[PDB]
């Protein structure tokens, strides 16, 4: 273990996220016992995982890791249960994680970040109902939005313009977001209002295309522009927490699950492989860069697994 | 003078929190008593065989501790009215477990949010609680003066916020908690615990509230404004509001972030210790029948 | 947990319809589980499970005969009294075709698994006499391609008027008891001097047997009664229907009842305060069915055009014994 | 049925003679178990049967300690409260000497058999929690050579004369419930003022592990108390015994208390009317323990020197539940 790492991970595995160089950024919570915290951790081995012994670098937060995010090759961008957005920098030699701001703008627990496509601005959303966009280096909230009704479940910033993001909610609302307007969001969705909206995933091409995953196991693919809903599939048997779509150029879709499964789908939404490696709540994705058949899920159980995907 | 506790949703040490809170001023601490995110499962394996422990251990206080500065709060994941039949039974069953630890526990009192219209099985399961062996502890149930739906800002171009008149609308909330009380047929254990926003809704509204068990009153720190010397203060109207309140003798809960930063969370509390001090002192009628609001009695007969 | 008189399957045993109809029901599905060709060399298993004083036993053995088709029976009876009823028709009359077995369907290690299991175990309002729970606890000796007779049954629930009934409940106060309690039970009653407000409809439906991975009885259901006069609700009807097999059916549902079928009367649900109904509304009632390891029990509430108290909270007026 | 509160655990916790008799008794038994030269071979299986929040462990692994031998510790807690307690005593300080299990004692399929089963499981009166009930649905994974601790357990009854709580009782009428049900079930009390009428007796017993071919723990025992005072008779007074294991034991018996443990008061069986007795006579009293497959329950009378009402027919007034 280096210098600064703690001696021991927190059991919750929250967020798992590739670097472009091909190293694994985990963050993790203590959901139980009598210390109810959060650590950081970097992985230049990616198989190493979750071993803290085998880490290039790791920190303490106070509060646990709700949701994670690169900030371009060096930041950590981290939604806490404090109520506040912190940024994290690593190290020059990138062997100590060290706190840049730590932020108490939200009245609850932060539950969801996003960059945006420049890198310099991101979005959060809490369980306070809010949603705010962040000045990185300035450190400050530019604008907070209260456009939901009960807290907000997932905030995801558009592939490539800065002022659009989509956001969802416990109000079952999915809000497409454009700040260059001066009523910034906008109600989307399928015709019939259906099961509560829980994860969304842009499609890293067709700028205009989005899934979003529903608190009853469906994965459904949205178009912005024809503004209804094209396909959906039954993909899982409780809610779906997370969709990443991979690096490829026709690119696959995983989704992940508290039924404690993966599932990787085509285009059409059709499936491709499926895992049970995990036996508790499966809480991330991410493709790896260096081999784009490889990709790594995490859980509550601890685990640390790398598929290969077909 | 005021009795008054702070709202927390995260806790990252119990020991170190209550210290922080006291220290503060505060008389007590409303908190979870699992992770608020640790979302439970009770029928389907293998997360339903998650090894524990389920939480942090009761040894972490002293039985008085537990009795007398500890308001246990709801998981807010927990939705015993989701139209979700998966989650409609977990939640029921995780209800029924932070339930049964907060009386474990022998926690004075307990938060449940009434944050939309139909609690019935919320209703359900409480009530089912509440005849599990009888016991004295009160359920707090957290009720907005304005539904979070009529809060929120004008800002989505295709579901403009209705700008016209709605006398039935704006109570729409107290008839949330009528319907809730009525469902649990009034029990002694059910009160108010009355979220108050930036902006009061109409009068007429406050007027429903008149005469139902408040015990406590939610004051967000986003409500309070700043004065010259840069302290937290309130609006004349919410100052009305907290004098009508300190009469009712609830007691007052701080949520949220302290937003005054160059303050102490000690300053919110502060300014309602200087508002009660600065009341009118009780007339002589009011110092007679203090002991004895709404107390029942017999008529005397002298014949 | 209690046991029925002598009496008291006298008086049933007199229904034309029920068994004539329960007859018809083996006699089909023993023709879809035996091939012509098949005829004397397969010999089913039948298990009547609550044979009471066996009128189910000669049912199937008539339905046997009637399909020229063999069957192997057993007679399985948890009253020790209507147990002595079926082994004196089995010394006398049946033979050893039929095994009287003197257990709880839910206890009983049986010798070999059933094609097929018939039960009669219905209350008025389906599975109000917890027919769930007892088929539950016997399918694990139904053979995988078994058969339930009854598959399935479906119970409904309808508001009504009536000052009469209402009145009727509220004389139920007894000493000793909540001053209350009369109105947190539901009672087998023929609905005479009664309005019904609105249609029937569904609220909890079984199968048999229950494929789930997890079985789970409990329910929660929610109907919405349009409701055209004006009106005061003092209570809720139950009437119920079962396929005993395919399109063979027993009914109390008035819209498709049974004619001639007196075994059973409709079941009200009363509550405790009248509520006034207008023209147009809407009322909503709640229905849950609740378990114990030990008892079964009904708890309702009224959400619209009014609130009523939730009824029977916990099963501290009312349950059924496991 | 119910779960023991926090603070419940708290105050028993706090007993000395209580856990430093059960240290030692597990301290002599795996001395008679495991001879020195198998001191590091011979590792036993130990299981607390209803753990709370894990004194017991503590004492289990103090007496190995003692012993100078080696054990493997289960830790049985239905209270899932307390095994919130017990899971964090088994991360923080315990480590995997101790397996912590989640369910009911009679329910857990065990993954192997056990040396010795401890269990705190006792009443005022013995047998009145269902240490009997619990430990035989357990004994099924005690090896054949296999230590219950405890091993047996006595009640005692002596009658007594008190105006005092004859009193206490009968101002326990509540609403809605039988009149004089009050009468019908025993109290936990620390009796004070009140007069002993005759020496207590042993009433029930039980043995651990049962080689019962058929297990029965029905009761049914006739106690005649030679009484030299007059007074009017208003109740019984219960205690009990416990050997642990050989030599060490608990006592709440007053002839035999073991000094300074405070963790059971007597326990208090009413009668409905007081009776008088005179110089020279003897009383006759009459106790059954009864049960179904759902509760258990204590019916006892009078029947000299003059009869009473049978008390608690059926549990009518007062069961506990399985
Ligand atoms: O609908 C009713 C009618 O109740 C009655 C109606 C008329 C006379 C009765 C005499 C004794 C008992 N119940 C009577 N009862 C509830 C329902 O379980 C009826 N079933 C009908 C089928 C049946 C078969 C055998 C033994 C008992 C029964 C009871
Ligand atoms: O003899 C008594 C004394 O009762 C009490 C006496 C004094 C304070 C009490 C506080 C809470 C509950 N009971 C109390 N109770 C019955 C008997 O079962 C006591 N045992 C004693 C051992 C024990 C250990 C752990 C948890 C509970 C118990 C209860
Ligand atoms: C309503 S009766 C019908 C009796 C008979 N089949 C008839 O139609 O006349 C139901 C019978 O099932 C018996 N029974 C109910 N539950 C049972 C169980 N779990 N095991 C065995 N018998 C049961 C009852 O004692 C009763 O005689
Ligand atoms: C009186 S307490 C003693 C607790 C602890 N041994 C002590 O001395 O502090 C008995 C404990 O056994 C548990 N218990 C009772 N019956 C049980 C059963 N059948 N299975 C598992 N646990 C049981 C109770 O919940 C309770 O915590």
């Amino acid at each position: 273990l280096p210098p600064n790492a703690p001696a021991c991970m927190e059991r919750q595995l929250e967020a798992a996220r590739y670097r472009s160089d091909g190293a694994l950024l985990l963050g993790a919570s203590s959901l139980s016992g009598r210390c109810w915290a959060g650590s950081l951790w970097l992985f230049k081995d990616p198989c190493a995982a979750p071993n803290e012994g085998f880490c290039s670098a790791g920190v303490q937060t106070e509060a646990g890791v709700a949701d994670l995010t690169w900030v371009g090759e060096r930041g950590i961008l981290v939604a806490s249960d404090s109520g506040a957005v912190e940024l994290w920098e690593l190290d020059e030699n990138e062997t100590l994680i060290v706190s840049k701001f730590c932020k108490y703008e939200h009245d609850d627990i932060v539950s969801t970040v996003s960059v945006l496509s420049s890198g310099t601005q991101a979005v959060s959303g809490s369980k306070d109902i809010c949603i705010k966009v962040w000045d990185l280096a300035q450190q400050v909230v530019l604008s907070s939005y209260r456009a939901h009704a009960a807290q907000v479940t997932c905030v995801a910033a558009s592939p490539h313009k800065d002022s659009v993001f989509l956001s969802c909610s416990e109000d079952n609302r999915i809000l497409l977001w454009d700040t260059r307007c001066p009523k910034p969001a906008s109600q989307i969705g399928c015709s019939a209002p259906g099961y509560l909206p829980t994860s969304l995933a842009w499609h890293p091409q067709q700028s205009e295309v989005f899934v979003f995953g529903d608190e009853n196991g469906t994965v459904s693919l949205v178009d912005t522009k024809s503004t209804s809903c094209v396909l959906s599939s039954a993909v899982h048997s409780q809610c779906v927490t997370g969709l990443v779509f991979s690096p490829h150029s026709v690119p696959f879709l995983a989704s992940l699950s508290e039924d404690c499964s993966l599932a990787v789908l085509d285009s059409s939404l059709s499936e491709l492989f499926r895992s049970q490696a995990h036996r508790d709540f499966v809480r991330d994705a991410t493709w790896s860069p260096l081999n784009h058949s490889l990709l790594t899920t995490v859980g509550w159980d601890h685990q640390v697994v790398h598929h290969v995907v077909p | 003078r005021v009795s008054s506790g702070r709202d927390l949703n995260c806790v990252p040490e119990i020991a170190d929190t209550l210290g922080a809170v006291a220290k503060q001023g505060f008389d007590f601490l409303c908190m979870p008593v699992f992770h608020p995110r640790f979302k439970r499962e009770f029928i389907q394996e293998p997360a339903k065989n998650r090894p524990g422990p389920q939480t942090r251990s009761d040894l972490l206080l002293s039985g008085r501790d537990w009795n007398t500065l500890i308001v246990g709060k709801l998981s807010p994941w927990i939705r015993p009215d989701s139209k979700v039949e998966k989650i409609r039974r977990n939640s029921e069953a995780a209800m029924l477990q932070e339930l049964n630890f907060g009386a474990y526990l022998g926690l004075p009192a307990f938060l449940l949010p009434l944050n939309q219209e139909d609690n019935t099985n919320l209703a359900r399961v409480l009530t089912n609680h509440i005849h599990t062996g009888h016991h004295s502890s009160m359920f707090w149930m957290r009720v907005p003066l304005v539904a979070p739906e009529d809060l929120r800002d004008d800002i989505i171009e295709n579901a403009p916020t209705t700008h016209t008149e709605e006398y039935s609308g704006e109570e729409k909330t107290w008839m949330w908690w009528h319907n809730f009380r009525t469902l649990c047929d009034y029990s002694k254990r059910i009160a108010v615990a009355l979220e108050i926003g930036a902006d009061l809704p109409s009068n007429h509204v406050i007027d429903r509230w008149l005469g139902e068990p408040i015990k406590a009153a939610i004051l967000p720190t986003s409500i309070f404004l700043t004065n010259k010397k840069g302290f937290p203060v309130l609006s004349k109207m919410h100052q009305r509001l907290i004098f009508r309140l300190l009469k009712l003798e609830v007691q007052f809960i701080i949520t949220g972030t302290n937003h005054h930063s160059e303050k102490e969370f000690c300053s919110y509390l502060q300014y309602l210790e200087y508002l009660s001090q600065n009341r009118p002192p009780p007339n002589a009628y009011e110092l007679f029948a203090k002991g004895y609001e709404d107390y029942l009695q017999s008529p005397l007969q002298p014949l | 947990m209690d046991n029925l008189e002598s009496q008291t399957y006298e008086v049933f045993e007199k229904d034309p319809i029920k068994y004539s109809q329960y007859q018809q029901a083996i006699y089909k599905c023993l023709l879809d589980r035996v091939p012509e060709e098949e005829k004397d060399t397969n010999v089913q298993v039948l298990m009547v499970l609550g044979a009471g004083r066996g009128p189910l036993v000669n049912a199937s053995l008539r339905a046997a005969k009637q399909a020229d088709r063999r069957i192997k029976l057993y007679a399985v009876e948890k009253n020790p009294n209507a147990v002595v009823t079926l082994e004196n028709w089995q010394f006398e009359e049946w033979g050893s075709q039929v095994t009287v077995v003197s257990s709880d369907m839910r206890e009983w290690v049986a010798p070999e698994k059933a094609d097929i299991i018939v039960s009669e175990l219905l209350g008025s309002f389906a599975d109000n006499e917890l027919s769930p729970e007892c088929l539950d606890g016997a399918q694990h000796f139904l053979k995988d391609d078994g058969v339930s007779i009854p598959g399935e049954y479906t119970s409904f629930l309808a508001p009504i008027s009536s000052s009469k009934l209402y009145n009727e409940v509220r004389a139920c106060r007894e000493k000793d008891r909540d001053p209350e309690a009369q109105f947190e039970m539901p009672y087998v009653v023929r609905l005479h001097n009664f309005h019904q407000l609105s249609a029937p409809q569904p609220c909890f439906t079984f199968s048999h047997p229950n494929r789930d991975p997890m079985i789970d009885n409990n329910r929660y259901c929610t109907l919405e009664f349009p409701v055209e006069v004006n009106t005061v609700l003092h209570g809720f009807a139950g009437y119920f229907e079962t396929v005993l097999y395919q399109d063979i059916t027993l009914s109390i549902r008035p819209e498709t009842h049974s004619p001639g079928m007196f075994s059973w009367f409709p079941i009200l649900f009363p509550i405790k305060q009248p509520i006034t109904v207008r023209e147009g509304q809407t009322i909503c009632v709640r229905f849950w069915r609740c378990s114990n390891s030990k008892k079964v029990w009904y708890e309702w509430a009224v959400t619209a055009p009014v609130c009523s108290a939730i009824h029977n909270p916990t099963g501290r007026s009312y349950t059924i014994g496991l």
